[PDB]
């Protein structure tokens, strides 16, 4: 299981090109400018002139998928500024376990080979399968962008299209944290430290991360550095990641030298302080320590002291595989929850609480903290949590002129009498009158901002924002609260409120009405619905409709038409109005700006509300369909996404009357029941 | 008569619902964040070397002739 | 064969900023060409039509379609528009229940007495008659779903089989 990302199957689509003898052409990604860039290497730039797409076997006659392994040195920049990638990838290959997951290790040009490749990608929480085509750029016969030290190696090549495709193009790969490439090749949890105020005993962190198969980055802060010169004198390069790819302790003439291990992604320019490739200083190691260390190699890497480490770079990244601080002595359990939102100009774009008239329209989270899951480390006691807001597709904005948001989020304790009730939403006055329990270490334009909290066991509220409001993106969160002993939710269930309408239910005043409804036949008819309900929203101001459409009524008559009559009934009826006063009920309340409409966070309050556990992947898939192009959905498109989703789960529920996970169905009634719904 | 039965499905769905000053006044500030590769001057020389050396709707109506 | 150069000139005129087309402009591309067509018959393409459109095609999941979301999308357009007029043999620019089995098997969708009959409860208001509108709404619909199910049959034994959520994660673009 992992997202197929385009519905592109790589085993099909192979199998399908080996048997016509063809290679494989992806016309999401195809050979063209649009692919390379839309500015620096756009259509109507002069530095892509001369670029040729080859595939790997059109630039030489044996090309291998890999070689020698799948090491770091195969990872070299080439005329692109995406470095934080490339140091990702080649800290990547220090842990093969997981390189294996990023990069199926068995593809290869001489077995099957039908110019089609995958890789797999953590997005957002969700892990995505991404195929390609092998067609690479190139210019004047070589790779444009990255490519091995081997020449005829071609996996990272390989690698860096296939991230470059799910964001639109190779340009907007240009810029970036290390973090994310780290992210991306692992769903791990970031710990990072600033290198003028380290943390004590970090040499021994940097070699726990390393043992643990943490992934590690360094950079130097160029805005703060030699204005137009990044690389300095002593052949470092600014505003560049690094990776960290070993930290070892050495006697050298007696003395003790904390050394760390540096790669720069160019795989060449290397440190020439010392402890460089050719320093005397290692004449003063153990020979056999030396010759497991080090290497006289135009390679990118390099050792420098501890001491030279800390007074030249700047920030260390790291990407742990666990929750878990690397300051702490033990491992936690731990238990993921991923929230995912929407913010949308005239809705939910709030922006920070420097902008209290629109904050309150932010969405809110609930974090619930339990009392067993209470822990004292640090000599403090309470619950242990991470939040990490990460923002989404933001790379495929580039060429809008659009780049990250300034992102954060505050904490809020909710008052004790609104204790145990979800659907709540914080005021305006509630926020101007009361300040954040916690919030985001910063507000920053960062891909992600994740902090570590520890907080009293309680319900708090999570506002998730951009600084500035009126900002449009998508958004996902991860809280990891730390547990003590459990093995809440992972299914997907209905738990809706099922209705009474046998006779004895149904009285005089009822009958009455639906007589005078029903008219000369006795039963109401779609067009007969959408007349009584056009005519009743006409009456309330704080239900917004486009009108009712006759689409909507049908489906609503088919619901509920128990015998086969086409029309609606009395106990029809009475269950299809108790439904509709329950629908509006459920909108009204959930309607936190009284705006009569359903933004992308009301919908979400409002399915859980209507007893709906669903999927991330299930409500962008509700707001994308049912939603207009300001993601608003009126009680037209709610009652119709709340009525669909109940047929759904019953015609599912049926089809699997005895609870297995799956429903087996031939392609003339998946088209029936997928088009046509109640059928059963 | 009809008229009566729609008043009374719409009382049925009932009646919704039901200024202040920033009192605390809680502020936030922006940081911006280093973004690794930006400057051009990040990429390899070699591969800097390298680098460096009818209006519509009628148009689409016509497909339908 | 380059009217596949004259047509990526054709989508970045309309398709603006973004290089993609919304659900919005879409609405907008579509009623502005049927204007033209007066045996085309329709009340029009609405938001809520046109935004199932642009879900079922989404396959990058952007909220919008790219060129190559649109250049098919278009070309099933371009053919079902043929389709719709060759089966329209009483001129009235609207396909009738006896018009409709074999516009939707010209179409690549060869279906049942009972299937067609259900398709015009469903997608006909007007005395069985489907307007241009609701007949591109559900061949649109029913290509996705076709789509969607040889995607999910690869081992080819005409048999698919999903859990609660592929199905409900297909069934609602529907
Ligand atoms: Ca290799
Ligand atoms: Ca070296
Ligand atoms: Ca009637
Ligand atoms: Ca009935
Ligand atoms: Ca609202
Ligand atoms: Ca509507
Ligand atoms: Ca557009
Ligand atoms: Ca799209
Ligand atoms: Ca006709
Ligand atoms: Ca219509």
């Amino acid at each position: 299981r992992a997202i197929k990302y385009l519905n592109q199957d790589y085993e099909t689509l192979r199998n399908e090109c080996l048997e016509a003898g063809a290679l494989f052409q992806d016309p999401s990604f195809p050979a063209l400018p649009s692919s390379l860039g839309f500015k620096e290497l756009g259509p109507y730039s002069s530095k892509t002139r001369g670029i040729e797409w080859k595939r790997p076997t059109e630039i030489c006659a044996d090309p291998q998928f890999i070689i020698g392994g799948a090491t770091r040195t195969d990872i070299c920049q080439g005329a692109l500024g995406d470095s934080w990638l490339l140091a990702a990838i080649a800290s990547l290959t220090l842990n093969e376990e997981i390189l294996a997951r990023v990069v199926p290790l068995d593809q290869s040009f001489q077995e099957n080979y039908a110019g089609i490749f995958h890789f797999q990608f953590w997005q957002y929480g969700e892990w995505v399968e991404v195929v390609v085509d092998d067609r690479l750029p190139t210019k004047d016969g070589e790779l444009l962008f990255v490519h091995s030290a081997e020449g005829s190696e071609f996996w990272s090549a390989l690698l860096e299209k296939a991230y470059a495709k799910i964001n639109g193009c190779y340009e907007a790969l240009s810029g970036g944290a290390t973090t994310e490439g780290f992210e991306d090749f692992t769903g791990g949890i970031a710990e990072w430290y600033e290198l003028r105020k380290p943390p004590p005993n970090l040499f021994k962190i940097i070699q726990k991360a390393l043992e643990k198969g943490s992934l590690l980055g360094c950079s130097i802060d160029i805005t703060s550095a030699a204005d137009s010169e990044a690389v300095t004198y002593q052949k470092l390069v600014k505003g560049h990641a690094y990776s960290v790819t070993g930290a070892e302790e050495v006697e050298s003439s007696g003395s003790l030298q904390k050394l760390i291990r540096i790669r720069n992604p160019w795989g060449q320019v290397e440190w020439t302080g010392k402890w460089n490739d050719n320093c005397p200083s290692w004449n003063t190691v153990d020979p056999e320590v030396r010759a497991n260390l080090t290497e006289r190699q135009e390679d990118g890497e390099f050792w420098m002291s501890f001491s030279d480490f800390l007074r030249h770079y700047s920030r260390l990244e790291i990407c742990n595989l666990t929750p878990d601080t690397l300051t702490c002595d033990s491992y936690k359990k731990w238990k993921l929850t991923k929230m995912d939102g929407n913010w949308r100009r005239g809705s939910t774009a709030g922006g920070c609480r420097n902008y209290p008239n629109t904050f309150w329209m932010n969405p809110q989270y609930l974090i619930k903290l339990e009392e067993e899951d209470e822990d004292d480390e640090d000599g403090e006691r309470g619950c242990t949590f991470l939040v990490g807001l990460i923002q989404k597709h933001r790379r495929r904005q580039r060429k809008m002129g659009e780049d990250m948001h300034t992102i954060g989020f505050g904490i809020y304790e909710v008052p004790e009498e609104l204790t145990g009730q979800t659907n709540i939403h914080l005021s305006k006055n509630f926020f101007l009158t009361t300040r954040a329990r916690e919030r985001s270490d910063t507000f920053i334009n960062l891909r992600e901002v994740l902090n570590r909290f520890k907080l009293p066991p309680g319900e708090y509220v999570l506002v998730p924002s951009t600084f500035e409001p009126h900002k449009n993106g998508d958004f996902c969160i991860r809280v990891f609260s730390e547990k003590k002993a459990d093995y809440v939710d992972d299914e997907i269930e209905a738990n809706i409120e099922e209705i009474e309408a046998n006779e004895e239910d149904i009285g005089d005043g009822f009958r009455r009405l639906f007589a005078q409804l029903a008219g000369e036949d006795a039963e109401i008819s779609a067009f007969e619905l959408q007349t009584i309900l056009r005519r009743v929203l006409a009456k309330r101001e704080d239900i917004k409709s486009d009108g009712f459409s006759i689409e909507t009524c049908k489906i609503m008559v088919d619901m509920l038409d128990e015998d086969g009559s086409g029309k609606l009934g009395l106990k029809e009826f009475y269950i299809l109005w108790t439904k509709i006063q329950k629908y509006q009920k459920i909108y009204r309340e959930i309607d936190v700006d009284r705006s009569g409409t359903m933004n992308s966070y009301e919908m979400r309050k409002a399915l859980e509300e209507a007893g709906f556990k669903l999927p991330c992947q299930l409500h962008q898939v509700i707001v994308a369909r049912f939603a207009d192009d300001e993601l608003i959905i009126d009680f037209d498109n709610f009652v119709r996404c709340l009525v669909r989703l109940e047929i759904l789960f019953k015609i599912f529920k049926q089809l699997d009357p005895e609870n297995t996970g799956t429903i087996q169905l031939d392609l003339i009634s998946w088209l029936s029941f997928s088009v046509l719904g109640k059928l059963a | 008569e009809l008229d009566d039965a729609l008043d009374e499905l719409s009382d049925s769905l009932g009646q919704r619902q039901p200024p202040l000053d920033d009192k605390v006044k809680e502020k936030i500030k922006a940081e911006h964040s280093e973004k690794l590769g930006e400057r051009d001057d990040t990429i390899p020389p070699e591969y800097r070397h390298l680098l460096d050396n009818q209006d519509p709707i009628d148009a689409l109506s016509e497909d339908l002739d | 064969s380059e009217e596949e150069r004259q047509f990526r000139k054709l989508f970045v005129q309309l398709a603006g900023d973004d290089m993609e087309v919304s659900a919005t402009e879409l609405m907008n591309i579509l009623n502005k060409v049927v204007t033209r067509h007066p045996d085309l018959k329709t009340d029009g393409f609405g938001i809520d039509t046109c935004r199932s459109m642009v879900a079922v095609m989404d396959s990058d999941t952007t909220g919008k379609l790219g060129f190559e979301e649109f250049k098919y999308l278009w070309n099933n357009i371009k053919k079902w528009q043929g389709i719709y007029k060759r089966f329209d043999t009483d001129r009235s620019g609207t396909i009738g229940s006896n018009e409709l089995p074999g516009a939707f098997e010209a179409a690549g969708f060869h279906l049942n007495q009972h299937i067609y009959s259900m398709i015009i409860r469903r997608y006909s208001d007007e005395t069985g008659n489907m307007d241009f509108d609701n007949f591109i709404s559900c061949l649109v619909r029913l290509d996705a779903m076709f789509r969607a199910f040889r995607s999910l049959d690869k081992n080819g034994t005409g048999q698919i089989q999903v859990n609660i959520q592929e199905w409900l994660q297909l069934t609602m673009y529907s």
